[PDB]
């Protein structure tokens, strides 16, 4: 195997050599440690076959690291190599020089990076430019030795759009892991010459050109106008990168239009249908979409108005999309579609996920409580979905009843009634605790609000501690309000609570709530039952120094994930 | 009619998890439309071909009605296929196994010696709370029958009986009477068996049951003798399981009497020394031997024996050997505990062992070993084991030692230092449940509360994420703020409590995002302490609390405008209800 | 920006894997299917993995998880741009996408990676310009990617100039169970296989709205697409000045332009059911369809699915026109109809029983879809005007086009 | 009592189950689907004994097929592995050379036999001359 | 394969 | 013939607009 694969590859015959490397290439993808042979592939390099050469090459690659002992064997192939005519074996051998993870081989390769950064080829510019970016990656200071800092600006100023493109990308990569010290910033006429050569660069030089873009900060109104006007192409690219690129490009310039001008109108009015054109592409940049349209949203939430039928999640979209639909409804919540809201919300409940049911429920009580027109409309789907007679939408519905009566609690006493009985038997701490404080804050429009909590006092030393202290709370509450049913009731419940209830925090509560029972029962109803201020909701909204930062950062990996550009990596 | 066989080929040939599903919907489809048609003929293809789908995971609640329906049909095949139904997808939970009764009633009582047993072994098997009602009846009257194939399965069905219904033994008590002279080795299996079930259930039967002692003795010294036999005998060790159903019976008989244990000391000791361990089953009736004279008032000799074996097998490179070792030590804590303690090495050994089994088995060991003098000692070990313990064993590590620290802490000063050692080096592993019973441990302690105050002050101000240490650090601060900072009401000098750094500190850990609204209520209810315990920092708290009234939660607004209501209305009355709470055990 | 794109197996084998960066250590492809696993069993399961500081993020192939491993905050975007081009010039040079061809053309797969992207740059994409560079069965790089034009290969020759354009249409109608339809949008396809000599650049004319508006002809029927989306040989300058669809088409088959818009007419076919299940007695499927559609066209291998219940057994179908057939595998009753004239109206009574023992858990509603086509036909009303077809040699084109119309997303929510 | 019984391989494929504690169908697929994990991520040092929910889940695997056992905290851990190698013994007898191939078309046979053996997680047949000859018996019956 | 391996190999 | 509706020739730009 080993040996006479060694044997082979020490051979003078090519047709045996082919099958040799042919049969290594394979044993490597096999998952099969092929390093151990890296020398014996040595010698067999230089070989006129431009198959075997890439062969070679990959191996050497992927063998680089693992011995970097005998990678220094190869130095000489790659310079003979770097003045082949041949401009694919060129290109080759420049892609080969900077994958090779080797500090002493780096050094060596400067002068036919060099050599090849005036190359002829666009190919070859293209590849010297990857090259150059890689050493760099690998050695700044190597790369800031050599100077090609000055070759790769002058790159951008040349022809072939497509070498163009790829020297702005890997001059702004080195300026992305440089500390903003010297940076490549380009004056106006940059800017006009990059726009030029924006109508003829390929589909992956287009990002690359606006990638470019968002790095400059306008100072004119004039200077924005041509941005824009050129950026507008953009948005009729079958690219969806390029399409999210020139969107987020536009809403990055938007920062220092003025909305007095018509330009805001227009470029308003020509994002919507870019918008409409994103939602309804694959799956997998379906979830980018949302993601972008989510982080644009809190900054101009005008232009998306009117776009409310395309939030709908499909019956076969994905759990991730389904997720995200929720999101940007919530987000584009309005008035004027809230029946198609609370129409997509009741058909949203009948599915089958659980996380999904909880999802749209959450979000069904976000809707109700942004807005008080649809109060109503928001406490009959949560009566509905109760009635349903779904032990997590009932447990749902709990948690958005509990919440709603903090909210809006001055008409809700037509609904204390219903869910007087609606199937307590629920043990579900986040709905148990809801309904109990319903039940302390509510304890008028029911006349068995004493026998009701009879059932939930057999177990309150045990309960939980949140839902002990919620019961403890309803009781006082009940006590101030109705003490003459209610007399023996507080007492045992002090009783439980400050002598078989051993929480440090609860047992506080109790002991509190007997010195002020003892000390002055009228006083009681003032400050235990008193009238709460409005409660201030979390706001969803992010902080508009984020929004800003998050603007620039458009099509990353910060989007998704909602987290700083700097909070994330490593 | 596809044959069980094609199916398992055709599901093996399926690649994707979606095509297997897809092949095993259209084959349910075809077996769902072959039993609406009241099929009879090719129905164990069908019924084998239901359970290979159910075992594979899909659904059959639709297959059940075909299984009753073979049930009580004739045909042997059919009789099988409707028992295996039963056994595994019927269940008392199903409810479907409520018809059934007749079928077992109707095929209890048949002559053929197959469907009997296999009636018995379903009813075993499936053995519901109201099945055993109306059958009990039928399971008594085989008991007393002279079949050998047929005894171990009545005494089977005796004993599922009586585990699923306890107050039904009362009518075995004379059926297993004078059968301790049955030749065939699973009647009497079955019998001891039954006899230890019953011991076990209930104390009555001890005395009625302790009689058969000597006949046991005899029986186990003639197996003893008879070490040859074709049947049974499974790397030299004949009879393994009648063995050690002796020696469990043995342990479980006389663990209170003398005269019972003495009876049966002889046989130990003849065991102990005549039994080879080379093989596992050697050394399972040596170690359930050592049981049962551990468990049992057994003489010195016999414990010396058994703290010898113990010692011996401890020491063994096997890992099921050193598991049961551990078990056996783990066991025998309580008792021998003197004995115990020459195996502290090994015990410390064992901790950091590449069992996972092994190094739990060593932890158990330890804490269970943890003496009133080795405490102080052990305490060292123990914290470096939590430190450079499993993430799933450095929450059980941490619990062990505080309930150790709780039990026998030599002090209070030293248990409250390891207390707040484990506190700050558990971080998200100590148990919220532990939280009432340190603060429970807090407030009986009056005499060591600057130190712990001071404590808590520096390990609160470095870290705010633990749940468990913040929640203590707040009890600590809102119960002695009155010995935390001495002379703080006006501006001092430079020392570590200044009496705004605390507030500070609240308000940041109330508004700080990492809140479970659990320490956040406590860090309110201290807050609200700090009024009349602390009187320096004084009209600064009533605007937070007025702006935290209108907090998210239902409960924190709650106290927050209960709190802004004291404050504003209620100032002259705050110390009359700021009382310290009581403390008791 | 990712920092390995890699090619998975359905059992967690790497089919082929090739690093751009280096900056991520191989054995991390190892962690992945049992984050996988873990997010799919607690219902977390995203595109994009994480492993720490380094994010795994992966679509789902025919066969494979294409997995591309990064470790900045790299373009996710590009890197899903990277990712479909891809896997479009994997199915135009393999016929398949399974572990038959991953395993069987590697030799040509190693230098496509590695020529595709260098260093996390995508620099080729174009499978008609990689095959003329990339071959499994080689010369200098061809020009035409150095040139301008690198959708238009030059110096193409052929005997005859015919294109064969595709008018598709796409019917997406989202009727809720109330009766009333949410989301109903016609998504146009300009798709045109052109097989001609030389680099012919297509003039593209037909009968827009804004077009008509700005011409002064805006009274006729012109179609209004809001959103319309050129192919990559299309100039978005021309487009942007006067609407001048002027560009270069490509050698073979691509999409041009790609109409977007809402839908305000009648749907094509009206489709009525009724569920007269009894209570785990039987079941009744009043499925009444009505061809919406006008009466000169004809729906063409027409398929309403209809679900069926998930334990149902023992089905009788009475219909009165097209077979019907149920599909265990699907767990639905597919109305098919070979030919559906416009203006029929087909009624159906399906009934079947039900097993006594009730269902453990629920199954869901899943909506009703069909699978109309029915070419020939345009209900936009959009019409080609004309196609500027030019060479610089000179040559009488004769371009086609047929106009297809078919469902889309086309589903009915249930009662 | 064994609690359960299952034979499942090594890549997770259970090729047996019989389980003698009545739960949910969700609840036995949640624990079966906990053991594999478990069982699949363990070591060949581990000494084939996890104590899973106060449970003696014992492990010990011949071939790439595992078996798996649980048993309650009041009997000792080598009984549990000699009635595995005895039952191992047994089917191989009935069988001859049992292989996994075998052990997937011979489901029902092997559960007749697992039924003969055991009853109720208890012993059933102490002998193997004697459970072997009226399993031939009963097959002989038709 | 691996499946067609006697289980204990007698 | 084709389904999908038959293959028709097209023009090459509006003759009606000059």
């Amino acid at each position: 195997e080993i040996f006479e694969l060694k044997a082979e590859l020490n051979s003078d015959k090519k047709e045996k050599k082919k099958e040799a490397v042919k049969k290594v290439i394979a044993s490597m993808t096999v998952g099969k440690d092929v390093s151990a042979l890296f020398p014996d592939v040595v010698n067999c390099m230089q070989t006129d076959n431009l198959e075997l050469k890439k062969l070679v090459y990959l191996y050497l690659m992927n063998y680089a690291k693992s011995q970097p002992d005998m990678a220094i064997m190869a130095v000489n192939t790659f310079v003979k190599d770097c003045e082949d005519p041949n401009p694919l074996i060129r290109a080759l051998a420049v892609r080969t020089m900077g994958c090779i993870r080797v500090d002493k081989i780096t050094e060596y390769l400067c002068e036919p990076l060099r050599k090849c950064l005036k190359d002829e080829d666009p190919y070859v510019r293209k590849t010297a430019a990857v090259c150059v970016a890689k050493l760099h990656d690998i050695n700044a200071q190597l790369v800031e030795d050599q100077g090609f800092l000055d070759t790769l600006k002058d790159l951008i100023s040349d022809s072939n759009p497509m070498v163009v493109a790829n020297a702005v990308a890997a001059l702004s990569e080195i300026a992305e892991s440089h500390p903003s010290s010297n940076l490549l910033d380009l004056n106006p006429q940059s800017i006009n010459k990059l726009l030029t050569a924006l109508n003829e660069c390929t589909e992956w030089g287009q990002i690359f050109i606006l990638d470019c873009l968002a790095n400059y900060m306008p100072k004119d109104d004039r200077e924005a106008q041509s941005i824009c006007e050129r950026v507008t192409p953009r948005l009729s690219h079958a690219n969806s990168a390029v399409v999210l690129s020139a969107v987020k490009v536009l809403m990055k310039f938007m920062e220092m239009l003025s909305k007095d001008l018509d330009y805001y109108g227009t470029l308003l009015k020509k994002l919507a249908p870019p918008l409409v054109t994103l939602l309804s592409a694959e799956p997998e940049l379906q979830y980018v979409a949302l993601r972008n349209i989510n982080l644009i949203v809190q900054k101009r939430p005008e232009i998306l108005k009117h776009e409310m039928k395309v939030f709908f999640v499909k019956y076969n979209d994905p759990i991730y999309v389904k997720l995200e639909k929720l999101d940007i409804m919530i987000r584009l919540a309005s008035q004027a579609n809230i029946a198609q809201v609370l129409a997509e919300l009741r058909e949203y409940a009948t599915e089958v996920d659980v996380d999904f049911v909880r999802k749209a429920v959450r979000a069904i009580g976000r809707c109700a409580i942004k807005v008080e027109q649809s109060a109503e409309r928001c406490v009959s789907t949560l009566l509905d979905l109760i009635q349903t007679k779904v032990n997590y939408v009932v447990q749902e519905a709990i948690v958005v009843i509990k919440d709603i009566f903090r909210k809006y609690p001055n008409k809700y006493e037509s609904v204390i009634a219903t869910l007087c009985e609606n199937l307590d038997s629920l043990d579900e701490p986040e709905a148990r605790a809801a309904m109990i404080w319903i039940v302390g804050e509510y304890a008028e429009r029911i006349d068995n609000a004493d026998e009701l909590l009879e059932s939930f006092l057999e177990g309150f030393h045990d309960k939980s501690t949140q839902v002990q202290l919620q019961l403890l709370t309803a009781i006082v509450k009940l006590f101030l309000k109705k003490p003459t049913e209610t007399q023996e009731l507080v007492q045992q419940v002090l009783s439980l609570a400050t002598q078989d209830s051993d929480n440090p925090d609860l047992r506080d509560r109790g002991y509190i709530y007997w010195r002020l029972l003892s000390t002055d029962p009228v006083a009681a109803k003032e400050v235990v039952l008193a009238e709460k201020p409005l409660i201030s909701e979390e706001t969803d909204l992010i902080e508009p120094t984020l929004l800003d930062e998050l603007i620039c950062y458009i099509g990353t990996l910060a989007s998704v994930y909602h987290k700083p550009p700097s909070a994330f990596v490593e | 009619p596809i044959r069980l066989r094609e199916l398992i080929r055709t599901i093996r040939t399926a690649r994707t998890q979606a095509e297997e599903r897809e092949m095993i919907q259209k084959e349910c489809a075809a077996i769902r439309s072959s039993f609406r048609e009241e099929d009879n003929t090719y129905r164990c293809r069908n019924v084998a071909k239901l359970l290979y789908m159910h075992m594979l995971g899909y659904p059959a609640h639709f297959g059940q009605l075909e299984c009753l329906k073979l049930i009580a049909s004739q045909k042997f095949t059919d009789k099988r296929i409707g028992y295996l139904g039963a056994m595994l997808l019927l269940d008392e939970r199903q409810d479907v196994h409520l018809l059934m009764t007749n079928c077992i009633k109707n095929d209890l009582n048949h002559s053929t010696q197959f469907v009997q047993g296999l009636a018995l072994c379903t009813l075993g098997c499936m053995g519901s709370s109201e099945m055993c009602r109306d059958l009990a009846g039928e399971v008594e009257k085989l008991l007393k029958t002279s079949n050998s194939y047929l005894r171990k399965k009545a005494a089977l069905c005796a004993v599922h009986v009586i585990r699923k219904v306890p107050e039904l033994m009362e009518m075995f008590l004379p059926a297993t009477k004078n059968l301790l002279n049955e030749k065939n080795h699973g009647v009497l299996h079955t019998s001891v068996v039954l006899l230890t079930e019953m011991c076990e259930r209930s104390p009555d039967m001890l005395a009625h049951f302790r009689k058969l002692v000597p006949q046991l003795v005899r029986i186990l010294k003639n197996l003893i003798m008879s070490g040859y036999s074709p049947e049974h005998d499974v790397s030299g060790i004949s009879d393994p399981f009648l063995q050690v159903r002796i020696l469990r019976l043995l342990r479980i008989l006389g663990r209170n009497d003398d005269d019972s244990s003495e009876a049966m000391n002889d046989i130990l000791a003849q065991v102990a020394t005549n039994t080879e361990t080379s093989k596992n089953v050697g050394n399972a009736i040596l170690y359930e031997t050592v049981l049962t004279i551990m468990d049992i008032k057994s003489e010195s000799g016999l414990r010396v024996l058994a703290i010898n074996i113990l010692g011996r097998f401890l020491l063994n490179n096997d890992k099921n050997i050193r598991y049961v070792a551990l078990t056996s030590l783990l066991k025998t804590v309580q008792t021998d505990h003197n004995a115990v303690q020459r195996h502290r090495s090994t015990i410390v050994d064992c901790l950091k062992d590449l069992d996972v089994s092994i190094k739990r088995r060593a932890m158990e060991l330890s804490f269970a070993l943890v003496n009133g003098n080795n405490i102080r000692g052990m305490m060292k070990e123990l914290l470096y084991f939590l430190d450079s313990c499993e993430p799933e064993f450095k929450a059980d590590c941490a619990s062990g030692i505080f309930l150790a620290a709780e039990k026998y802490a030599p002090s209070k000063r030293w248990h409250i230092d390891t207390i707040m050692r484990v506190l700050t080096t558990a971080g998200s592993y100590v148990r919220d449940d532990a939280v009432p019973n340190l603060i429970q441990l807090i407030t009986n302690s009056v005499e060591m509360h600057a130190y712990t105050v001071q404590r808590l002050y520096k390990a609160i101000l470095g870290d705010y994420s633990q749940q468990p240490l913040v929640q203590v650090a707040a009890w600590c601060i809102g119960e002695y703020g009155d010995l935390l900072v001495s002379g703080q009401c006006e501006e001092e000098e430079p020392i570590q409590v200044t009496e705004d750094e605390v507030l500070d500190i609240l308000e940041s850990v109330l508004i700080s995002n990492m809140s479970t609204s659990v320490t956040r209520g406590y860090a309110l209810t201290a807050i609200m302490k700090l009024s009349t315990r602390f009187t320096c920092t004084v009209n600064r708290i009533k605007k937070v609390v007025s702006i935290y009234g209108s907090s998210i939660d239902v409960e924190l607004q709650q106290r927050a405008v209960e709190y802004n209501a004291l404050f504003k209305k209620y100032d002259h009355m705050r110390s009359a209800l700021l009382e310290r709470m009581p403390v008791m055990e | 920006s990712a920092s390995a794109v890699y090619v998975l197996d359905l059992k967690g084998k790497v089919l082929i894997c090739r690093n751009y960066r280096g900056d991520v250590d191989m054995s991390e492809v190892e962690h992945f299917m049992p984050i996988l696993m873990e997010k799919e069993e607690e219902g977390m399961l995203s595109p994009i993995l994480a492993h720490g500081g380094v994010r795994f993020m992966w679509i789902k192939h025919n066969n494979l998880y294409l997995v591309a491993t990064s470790k900045k905050n790299a373009c996710v975007s590009l890197v899903f741009s990277f990712l479909y081009k891809v896997v479009q010039v994997f199915s135009e040079y393999f016929k398949e996408l399974e572990e038959e061809s991953i395993r069987d053309n590697f030799v040509i797969i190693y230098e496509l990676l590695d020529e595709l992207m260098d260093f996390g740059y995508p620099q080729t994409t174009d499978s008609k310009i990689l095959q003329e560079y990339i071959t499994q069965e080689a010369p200098r790089p061809p020009a035409t990617v150095t040139n301008a034009v690198s959708w238009r290969s030059e110096g193409i020759k052929y005997r005859k100039n015919e294109v064969f354009l595709d008018v598709i249409e796409a019917v997406n109608l989202l009727v809720s169970a109330n009766g009333n339809v949410l989301r109903s949008e016609i998504v146009g396809s300009i798709k045109m296989r052109v097989f001609l000599s030389g680099m012919p650049e297509l003039r593209l004319g037909l009968n827009d709205k804004v077009l008509f508006d700005n011409t002064g002809r805006g009274k006729s029927k012109s179609v209004e697409l809001e959103d319309v989306k050129f192919h990559q040989c299309v100039r978005l300058s021309r487009f942007e000045n006067d609407r001048t669809i002027s560009f270069i088409p490509p050698d073979g088959e691509f999409e041009l332009m790609s109409y977007r818009l809402n839908t305000h007419v009648k749907p094509l076919i009206w489709i009525e059911s009724v569920i007269e299940k009894h209570s785990h007695s039987r079941i009744e499927y009043m499925v009444k369809a009505k061809s919406q559609f006008k009466r000169r066209s004809t729906a063409n291998n027409v398929e309403i699915h209809i679900p069926v219940p998930n334990d149902a057994d023992s089905p009788k179908f009475k219909t009165t026109v097209g077979s019907v057939k149920w599909v265990p595998e699907n767990s639905e009753i597919v109305w098919s109809v070979k030919s559906f004239p416009g203006g029929k109206e087909y009624l159906m009574r399906a009934h079947f029983g039900l097993p006594s023992v009730e269902a453990e858990d629920k199954e869901g509603k899943p909506p009703i879809s069909v699978k109309f086509e029915i070419p020939y036909f345009t209900t936009s009303g959009i019409q080609v005007r004309y196609l500027k077809i030019i060479e610089k040699s000179g040559y009488q084109a004769l371009p086609w086009v047929r106009y297809i119309t078919q469902n889309g997303d086309y589903q009915l929510r249930t009662q | 009592m064994i609690h359960f019984i299952l034979l499942f391989s090594r890549q997770g494929k259970l090729r047996l189950q019989k389980w003698y504690i009545t739960l949910p169908d969700k609840e036995r697929k949640k624990i079966t689907r906990e053991i594999v994990q478990i069982i699949l991520s363990r070591g060949h040092r581990t000494s084939s004994f996890v104590d899973w929910k106060e449970l003696k889940l014992v492990y010990k695997r011949y071939a790439s097929l595992y078996f798996c056992c649980a048993i309650e905290n009041q009997d000792n851990e080598l009984l549990t592995l000699e009635i595995v190698h005895r039952y191992v013994e047994l089917l191989d007898k009935y069988f001859g050379n049992v292989c996994e191939l075998d052990i997937i078309f011979n489901f029902e046979k092997a559960y007749f036999i697992l039924d003969e053996f055991i009853i109720g997680g208890e012993i059933q047949e102490t002998s193997k001359k004697i459970a072997v000859k009226a399993i031939e018996d009963s097959d002989m019956l038709q | 394969k691996g499946e067609n391996t006697s289980l204990l190999h007698p | 013939d084709r389904k999908g509706g038959s293959y028709s020739q097209a023009a090459g730009s509006d003759s009606a607009q000059s």
